[PDB]
């Protein structure tokens, strides 16, 4: 009689090869993050 | 199935470990005459941490 | 510099890495032999 | 005390996670909108 | 004290005699 | 005419609780020891367990709580004597000398023996085998050894176990200082039986709960045990027989410590050629036992 | 390579240690 | 609109009530002495 | 359902719900990074336990 | 006040024993 | 039909009421922090810091305020004991009323997320079922945690924008809140060096930002997606309980 | 090629199962048991404790122990390559490093055994309630052998892996901690005693209310993971215990969850108590009882008699159990009952 | 002697028992 | 074209099967219902799962629980899930090879 509750997992599908739309957003992620960390080591020098 | 290559050579390997006096040297257990020194009634407890090995081998020259 | 403690730590790390690589290499070779 | 009790909470929840299909009775990789066939 | 003594003696004889009597006599019906 | 209405009411298994012919003795004795235990735990005067005039105040209204409260055993002046109320001179002399302890342990030991009889009685009336009776005999023998047999061997009812939480700890500490119970092997079989009984309880519980799917009753009982394990039917006889004979052994272990055949004192086992004594782990235990033994005068 | 290690890792120091223990009784 | 269809009811039968009341009452009888000190 | 403003702004992030990389992916990189974290945690424990004493590192209140 | 808290918890335990034996839940 | 120990599990299949329960739990923690700070502000004796300090009076929440820089109250004393200063807004009372109004705001947002539970953000557009992108969620949460770790270390504890932390002598005689410089080198792993804490939040913030960008751009492999049961919400709770009991053992040590 | 061949070799059918968990279990378990056997056979305790605790020094099975390290070691890990022994196996066996060897290996062997229970249950396809019931001996081992010395001075105050050393540990917790008066300890005693009591009653009544006693005993096919639970009747046992005790189970599931539940909870509460006793946060005294003992000197309960016995255990066991403190107690300061 | 130690015992008795009693008289109304 | 409970021994009692499929032709198991099988009577061995031997390999179903009435096992109900179409067509092939050899209805709803 006692009920329970579990999680409904989404369907497992493999990642396709990308397109320009998602490739240029991955590029604007990586090229953003590299100059972000390049600024952060400069702040790390300027506080030490 | 049948296996009688060397059972009782291991028994003499265990007998000659203790009877010759090798186990006292390997495991560092003191001999029954060699607990205390010839003059003092003190127990050689390790009092240091990084001088403890030198403390035990400093005690073992009193014997 | 390299201390005796740091060098003994290197001895312990290399012997642990060895035992951990040797156990998996023996198990991988024995699993590749008995491949049914 | 809280870290020792949270160790038991980890055991119980990892066991509930990995053993979902036997704790529930319904495998998680089948879609729930299932019909039937007969044999 | 003898008013509590013969009172307790009456109850212990009353219960052990009832236990012995009911154990044996009265097994059917 | 009227007796058969009573002989039908007693012997019927269609009751809520089965009051047998053993229940005829079991009910007033276990009611008398219960009501005297609640009275002598809440409100009871101090009792000198020794023969001096410094008495042990064990009751709740004399400055105790649930942990430290007890029903204090009888005096050393009484010993193994039978002490009812009419044997005493007054009621205050009975209460000062530990008479409630004798009253409670005699009615409790009589009512627990008739509890074993009532278990066997109903079993025979229900058409069952007699094992339950047997298995309850192990805490029954353990309670008989701690309230009767050890006072018989030591010669006084002051050496019986007190009826309190802290009095049990005092009994255990004083018993270890006198007898060295921890190195006595019949006690070690009791620890192995109790530890193994808890182990097999948790292990047997977990292995069933994990292998039982559904079970119903029409209200023809049905159960669908999920079988098939990985790589006769005597699991429950071993499950009963491990903890039982373990508790039996430690019951007759303290029954042999009653007559002072006690434990194992490995007193100066190891030696040195210079007339020197090298201690072991037994000398530390015997060194502690001399701690608690000297404080017990 | 087989369950023959159960004799090579549990019976060899067992027979060695029983030889040591049987030698240990004839001391002093 | 939809009232979040998930609100399953809570059961607690009488034998669960007796077991929980026994647990709370003997825990208070155990810890009362230490709370009163 | 409700199509709020933040539901339309934060959507691309809750969009690939079960999208997996095929095969083993980046698991050897994860394994050598877990081994590096294990050696790091070891060094830090043996510095605090003082079973790895360094030059200029005095593990006390000084 | 200190004693009567212990007696009150013990009396509620006995009252729970009475309600558990005789007012038990039917199958 | 649910037993008493399973009543919270109705939030497994709805990401918005789980937000509502988490927002309420956080409203409870912030309300305890404000209330504990107010109760310790009431029963405090700041008249003798030599022989009656805050560890002698049972003050538990007081030292975690004073460790990060909160010296002084609005009544006109200090933890160091100078009996007149202007601390500004950020006194003990200021941060207590800040956590009180934060607890109220998180309760109001918990009420909004409990009423408006069914959004488009929690559903997939294809199926009707609610689904969360956990392998990604860990990337945005790790990017935010590394950004706040680097911000707190590189700006607070250096004193470039902030007070310092509590630094003392080896015997606890002269100690106050001073800005401390990050220690690069092997002395930063000395636990009694305060520079290693700053160097630690700079470095671990940079590694957290790098790894959060790694998950925001790289999907998990199929092998450990099916092995570690991702897509279930309960593996996240498992491994989070693992990290939090590791962390509780480290702070007890 | 790489991984699934090793995975299919480990999970293969054999005399013993050795999964992925066996690589953690079997070296750690084998080395912990072997280090205990080579420590009780050969290794002394003379340089740490000042005792003789091996078969080589002429001890029996009860008085051997692989004793704890010295108090000057602190909470050092005592590695063989570490800064204390420095590769010397004689000095590592003399300084007590075999204790830390056996303790860390017992920790990782218990980790590997509970992973083995999860792996076998993930194979057989059952719910892993045995690994949830094994959370209690792991918590007892972690709270006693690891957390208690890590909260105390060093590894010296820990159980020293013997029989008589375990009895010394029980007497030490009675004398120095008043550990019988702890309520978490009392819940531990009640969990273990209720489990053994549940074990005996359950065995007594399944063996009694069997479906086929002996007369028309058609021996049906029995499977081992049912733990023989088809063979007895639930209705006869419920009818027995509703009339004997007035309370009885009517589930075969709740009864066995109760048998899972009682000693694991008991063992988990005593783990919480020993974790509190690591910081000397014990349940030693009732404060108003101390005030009533100080008010009039003719007040005596069994608790105030127990405190004098703990004082006796402390002051008489203390110069020998703690020889690094160098306690010189004269006979005049030792507590006697005739004083 | 604690004055507020009696409140702890009353809050330990009452608060889980009020939860179980509300849960039981709320489940008998519609289970 | 057989069904085994103990590898080496075969089940000579035809099971009542109830196949089920997801609407996306991806997943779906098969609730078996062996009504008084020969493994239930005697044997005294140990079942390690339902083994479904064939010519294209073998399909193992670990979910195998037996139903008892009053101490007596009467019925063994097993369930096997698919979770992929490459095992679904393998199971329908093993089903066509079984229903050719023992005689089964396939009354599709
Ligand atoms: C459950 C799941 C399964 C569990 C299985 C896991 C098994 C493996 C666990 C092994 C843990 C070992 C931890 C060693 C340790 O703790 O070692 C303890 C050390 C600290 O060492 C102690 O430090 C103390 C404080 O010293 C300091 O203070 C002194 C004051 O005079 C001096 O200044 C001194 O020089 C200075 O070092 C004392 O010196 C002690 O004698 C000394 O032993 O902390 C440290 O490394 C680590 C501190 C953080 C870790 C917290 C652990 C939890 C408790
Ligand atoms: C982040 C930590 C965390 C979270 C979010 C959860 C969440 C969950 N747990 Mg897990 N668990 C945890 C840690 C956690 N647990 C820990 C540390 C343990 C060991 C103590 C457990 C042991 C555990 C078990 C054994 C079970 C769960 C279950 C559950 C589920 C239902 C809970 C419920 O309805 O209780 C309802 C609870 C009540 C109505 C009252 C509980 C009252 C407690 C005992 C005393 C009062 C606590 C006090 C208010 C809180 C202060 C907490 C603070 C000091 C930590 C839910 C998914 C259940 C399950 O899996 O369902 C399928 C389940 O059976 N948990
Ligand atoms: C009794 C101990 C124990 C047990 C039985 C489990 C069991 C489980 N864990 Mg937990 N876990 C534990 C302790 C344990 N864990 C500890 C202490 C941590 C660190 C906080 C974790 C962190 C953890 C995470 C983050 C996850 C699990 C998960 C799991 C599940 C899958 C198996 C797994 O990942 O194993 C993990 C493997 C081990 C515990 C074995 C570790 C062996 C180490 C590497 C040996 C190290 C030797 C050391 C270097 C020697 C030096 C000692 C030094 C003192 C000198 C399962 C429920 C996963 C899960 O829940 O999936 C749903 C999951 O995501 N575990
Ligand atoms: C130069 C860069 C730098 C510097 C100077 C530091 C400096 C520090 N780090 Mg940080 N770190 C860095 C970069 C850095 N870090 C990076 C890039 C990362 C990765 C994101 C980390 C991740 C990290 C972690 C995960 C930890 C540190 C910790 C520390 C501190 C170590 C001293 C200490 O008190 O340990 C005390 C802690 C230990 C000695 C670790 C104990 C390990 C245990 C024993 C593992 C097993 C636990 C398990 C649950 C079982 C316990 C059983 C038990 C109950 C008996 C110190 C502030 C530690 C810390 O927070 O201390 C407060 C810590 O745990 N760091
Ligand atoms: C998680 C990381 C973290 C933590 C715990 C702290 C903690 C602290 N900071 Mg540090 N800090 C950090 C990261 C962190 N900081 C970063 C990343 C930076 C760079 C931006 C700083 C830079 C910084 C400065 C420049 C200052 C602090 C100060 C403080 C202290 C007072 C603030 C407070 O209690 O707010 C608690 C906040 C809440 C409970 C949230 C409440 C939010 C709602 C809207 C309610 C608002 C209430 C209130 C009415 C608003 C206050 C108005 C105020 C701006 C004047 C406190 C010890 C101050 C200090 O020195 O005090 C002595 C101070 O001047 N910090
Ligand atoms: C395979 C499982 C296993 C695991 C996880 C451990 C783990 C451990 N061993 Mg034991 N050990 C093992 C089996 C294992 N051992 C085997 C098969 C051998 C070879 C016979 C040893 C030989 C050994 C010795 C002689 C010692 C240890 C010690 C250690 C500890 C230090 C680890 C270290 O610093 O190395 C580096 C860690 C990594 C590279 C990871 C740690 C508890 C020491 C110890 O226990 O001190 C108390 C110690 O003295 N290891
Ligand atoms: C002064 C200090 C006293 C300390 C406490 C001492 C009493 C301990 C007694 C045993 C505890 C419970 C163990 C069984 C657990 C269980 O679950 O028994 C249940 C009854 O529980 C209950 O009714 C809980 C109340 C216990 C009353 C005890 C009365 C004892 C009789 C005294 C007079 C004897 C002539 C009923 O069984 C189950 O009840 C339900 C549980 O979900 C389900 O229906 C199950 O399928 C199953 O039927
Ligand atoms: C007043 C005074 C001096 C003291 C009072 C203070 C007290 C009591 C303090 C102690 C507080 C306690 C006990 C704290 C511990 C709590 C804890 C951690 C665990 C509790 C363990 C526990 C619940 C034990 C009870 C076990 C028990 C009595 C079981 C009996 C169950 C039973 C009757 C089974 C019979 C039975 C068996 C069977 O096999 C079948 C088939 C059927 C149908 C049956 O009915
Ligand atoms: C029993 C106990 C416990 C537990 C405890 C707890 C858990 C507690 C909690 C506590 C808490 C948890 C508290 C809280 C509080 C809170 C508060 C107090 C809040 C408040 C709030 C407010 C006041 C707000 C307001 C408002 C609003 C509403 C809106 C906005 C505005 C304003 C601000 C107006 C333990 C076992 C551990 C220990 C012992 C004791
Ligand atoms: C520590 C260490 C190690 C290890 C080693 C080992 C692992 C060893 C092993 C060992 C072993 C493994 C041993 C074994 C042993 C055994 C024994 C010792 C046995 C005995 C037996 C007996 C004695 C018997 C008895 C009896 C009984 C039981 C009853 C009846 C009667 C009789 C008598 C028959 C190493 C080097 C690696 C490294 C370093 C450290
Ligand atoms: C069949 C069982 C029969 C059992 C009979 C007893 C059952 C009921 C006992 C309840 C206990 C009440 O007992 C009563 O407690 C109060 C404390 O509140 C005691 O009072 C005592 O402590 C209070 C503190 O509160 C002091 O002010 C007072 O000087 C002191 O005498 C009374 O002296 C006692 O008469
Ligand atoms: C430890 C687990 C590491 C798996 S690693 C994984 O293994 C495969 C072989 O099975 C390789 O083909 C693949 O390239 C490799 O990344
Ligand atoms: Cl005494
Ligand atoms: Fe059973």
């Amino acid at each position: 009689g006692r009920l329970n509750n579990f999680a409904i997992e989404p369907k497992v599908y493999q990642a396709q090869p990308w397109t320009p739309q998602q490739k240029v957003r991955a590029a604007l992620l990586v090229g953003g993050g590299l100059l972000l960390v390049a600024g952060l080591v400069a702040i790390a020098v300027g506080v030490s | 199935v049948i296996h009688s290559i060397t059972i009782p050579a291991l028994f003499i390997a265990g007998w000659l470990f203790v009877s010759t006096g090798l186990a006292y040297d390997v495991f560092g257990t003191p001999r029954p005459d060699s607990y205390y020194a010839q003059e003092q009634r003190s127990i050689p407890l390790v009092t240091d941490r990084f001088e403890a090995k030198q403390q035990v081998e400093t005690f073992l020259e009193q014997l | 510099t390299i201390t005796p403690s740091l060098k003994g730590f290197f001895i312990g790390l290399l012997s642990g890495a060895v035992v951990l690589g040797l156990t998996f290499a023996v198990l991988i070779a024995i699993s590749q032999i008995d491949k049914v | 005390v809280f870290a020792l009790l949270f160790f038991f909470g980890h055991i119980w929840h990892g066991a509930r996670t990995l053993f979902r299909d036997v704790f529930s009775g319904i495998d998680p990789e089948l879609s729930p909108e299932q019909v039937e066939w007969g044999f | 004290m003898e008013t509590l003594k013969i009172t307790v003696y009456i109850v212990v004889t009353f219960f052990v005699l009832l236990f012995v009597f009911g154990f044996l006599s009265g097994d059917p019906a | 005419n009227l007796w058969e209405r009573f002989c039908n009411w007693v012997t019927s298994t269609d009751n809520r609780l089965y009051v047998g012919w053993f229940g005829v003795i079991m009910i007033p004795t276990l009611l008398a020891a219960t009501i005297c235990f609640v009275i002598a735990f809440i409100a009871a005067p101090p009792v000198d367990i020794d023969g001096i005039r410094e008495p042990v105040s064990g009751s709740l209204l004399y400055g105790n709580n649930i942990i430290t409260g007890a029903v204090v055993p009888s005096s050393n002046a009484i010993g193994l004597h039978f002490y009812p109320i009419w044997e005493a001179a007054s009621l205050d002399e009975w209460l000062y000398n530990g008479g409630p302890y004798q009253l409670i342990i005699f009615h409790f030991l009589l009512g627990a023996s008739c509890y074993m009889g009532r278990q066997w009685e109903l079993s025979y009336r229900l058409g069952m085998r007699p094992w339950i009776c047997v298995a309850y005999s192990a805490p029954l023998a353990s309670a008989f050894a701690v309230f009767l047999i050890y006072p018989i061997g030591q010669g006084s009812f002051s050496d019986g176990m007190p009826l309190g939480i802290s009095g049990t700890f005092n009994f255990m500490i004083v018993f270890q200082a006198e007898h060295n119970i921890l190195m006595h092997p019949f006690h070690q079989l009791g620890v192995a039986g109790v530890f193994g009984g808890a182990l097999f309880c948790a292990m047997h519980g977990s292995l069933v709960t994990s292998s039982l799917i559904r079970e119903t009753t029409e209200t023809n009982i049905v159960a669908a045990h999920g079988y098939f394990g990985r790589l006769s039917r005597s699991l429950h006889f071993f499950l009963a027989a491990w903890r039982v004979v373990g508790v039996w052994f430690a019951a007759l272990g303290i029954s042999t410590m009653a007559f002072n055949l006690n434990g194992f004192n490995f007193n100066h086992s190891v030696i040195d050629a210079k007339g020197n004594v090298i201690n072991t782990w037994a000398d530390i235990i015997n060194r502690a036992n001399l701690g608690m033994e000297v404080m017990h005068e | 390579t087989v369950r023959w290690v159960a004799v090579h890792t549990l019976a060899v120091p067992t027979i060695f240690f029983l030889g040591a223990i049987a030698a240990m009784q004839f001391i002093q | 609109m939809e009232p979040n269809p998930n609100r399953q009811p809570v059961e607690l039968n009488r034998t669960s009530l007796y077991l929980g009341l026994l647990l709370i009452l003997v825990l208070a009888l155990l810890f009362s002495s230490y709370f009163f000190n | 359902a409700r199509r709020t403003w933040l539901g339309d702004i934060l959507r691309p992030l809750n969009s690939e719900y079960g999208k997996v990389a095929p095969g083993w992916g980046t698991t050897p990189l994860m394994a050598v990074f877990m081994g590096l974290f294990l050696v790091f945690l070891l060094i830090i424990l043996e510095i605090y336990n003082s079973t790895l004493i360094l030059d200029g590192v005095n593990v006390s209140w000084k | 006040m200190e004693t009567i808290t212990y007696v009150f918890i013990f009396a509620c335990i006995i009252a729970l024993f009475f309600f558990a034996i005789f007012f038990r839940e039917p199958p | 039909g649910l037993p008493w120990y399973r009543v919270h599990t109705v939030l497994i299949n709805d990401p918005g009421r789980l937000i509502a329960a988490h927002l309420m739990h956080t409203a409870l923690v912030a309300g305890w922090a404000g209330s504990m700070a107010l109760y310790e502000l009431a029963t405090f004796d700041p008249s003798d810091p030599v022989l009656n300090p805050m560890w002698r009076q049972g003050m538990f929440v007081l030292p975690f305020m004073a460790r990060l820089g909160v010296t002084g109250s609005w009544s006109g004393w200090s933890i160091t004991g100078e009996t007149g200063i202007d601390p500004g807004f950020w006194s003990f009372e200021g941060v207590a009323l800040a956590h009180i109004v934060l607890s109220g705001l998180l309760f109001l947002a918990a009420c909004w997320h409990w009423v408006y539970w069914d959004l488009e953000l929690f559903r997939d557009p294809r199926t009707g079922e609610p689904a969360l992108d956990l392998p990604k969620m860990f990337g945005i949460h790790l990017f935010l945690a590394g950004l706040l770790c680097f911000g707190f270390g590189a700006f607070h504890l250096t004193g470039l924008f902030g007070p310092g932390m509590w630094v003392s002598d080896p015997y606890g005689l002269t100690g106050s809140v001073q800005p401390v410089a990050p220690e690069w080198g092997p002395d930063g792993f000395n636990p009694y060096n305060p520079g290693g804490v700053v160097a630690h939040h700079i470095a671990a913030g940079i590694v957290g930002i790098i790894a959060g960008l790694f998950h925001i751009l790289v999907r998990p492999p199929q092998r450990l997606y099916k092995a570690l049961r991702m897509g279930n919400i309960e593996t996240v709770l498992s491994s989070s309980i693992a990290a939090v009991f590791f962390a509780a053992f480290v702070v007890a040590g | 090629g790489w991984f699934d061949i090793l995975d299919d070799w480990l999970k293969r059918d054999r005399f013993v199962f050795v999964g992925w968990s066996g690589i953690l279990l079997f070296p750690c378990a084998y080395l912990a048991l072997g280090g205990w056997l080579t420590g009780t056979t050969f290794v002394t305790s003379w340089y740490t404790h000042g005792l003789a605790s091996s078969y080589l020094e002429g001890c029996n099975f009860l008085t051997v122990a692989v004793s704890t390290p010295a108090n000057s070691m602190g909470h050092s890990l005592l590695l063989l390559w570490g800064p204390e022994a420095q590769g010397d196996f004689t000095r590592w066996c003399q300084l007590g490093g075999l204790w830390t060897f056996i303790a860390l290996h017992g920790a990782f062997g218990l980790i590997g055994f509970m992973l083995r229970q999860f792996e076998i249950a993930r194979l057989v396809g059952v719910r892993p309630y045995n690994a949830i019931a094994f959370s209690a001996p792991i918590a007892v081992f972690v709270s006693v052998f690891l957390i208690y010395p890590l909260g105390q001075s060093s590894w010296f105050f820990a159980p020293s892996f013997g029989v008589a050393a375990i009895f010394r540990f029980l007497l030490f917790f009675q004398g120095f901690h008043n550990w019988t008066l702890n309520p978490f300890h009392m819940m531990g005693v009640a969990g273990v005693l209720g489990g053994a009591l549940l074990c005996a009653i359950h065995g007594a009544t399944v063996e009694n209310t069997l479906f086929q006693d002996g007369e028309g005993a058609s021996t049906f096919r029995a499977f081992n993971p049912t733990q023989a639970e088809e063979t007895y009747s639930m209705v006869t046992a419920n009818r027995f215990w509703s009339q004997i005790f007035g309370i009885a189970f009517s589930n075969k599931r709740w009864l066995h969850f109760f048998m899972l539940f009682v000693p694991v909870t008991g063992l988990w509460m005593s783990a919480i108590g020993v974790v509190g006793l690591a910081l000397n946060l014990r349940s030693y005294d009732f404060i108003s009882q101390e005030i009533r003992a100080a008010e009039d000197p003719e007040f005596e309960t069994f608790y105030t008699k127990n405190l004098l016995l703990n004082e006796g255990i402390r002051a008489w066991m203390a110069p020998q159990d703690q020889p690094h403190e160098n306690f010189v107690f004269p006979e005049e300061v030792l507590p006697r009952g005739n004083a | 002697v604690n004055q507020l130690g009696f409140i702890a015992t009353a809050l330990f008795v009452l608060v889980p028992s009020v939860f179980l009693i509300i849960l039981y008289v709320q489940t008998e109304s519609q289970q | 074209a057989e069904i085994q409970f103990i590898r080496g021994i075969n089940e000579e009692v035809v099971p009542d099967v109830r196949l089920t499929r997801a609407r996306d032709g991806s997943s779906g198991q098969a609730m078996f219902y062996f009504d008084n099988p020969k493994i239930v009577q005697e044997g005294n061995l140990e079942v390690t799962g339902m083994y479904m031997v064939d010519e294209e390999g073998e399909i193992v179903t670990r979910d195998v629980n037996a139903k008892f009435i009053n101490g007596q096992p009467v019925a063994i109900e097993a369930t096997y899930t698919m979770r992929s179409p490459q095992e679904w067509d393998r199971f329908i092939r093993f089903m066509d090879r079984y229903a050719a050899s023992h005689g089964l209805g396939f009354q599709k709803s």
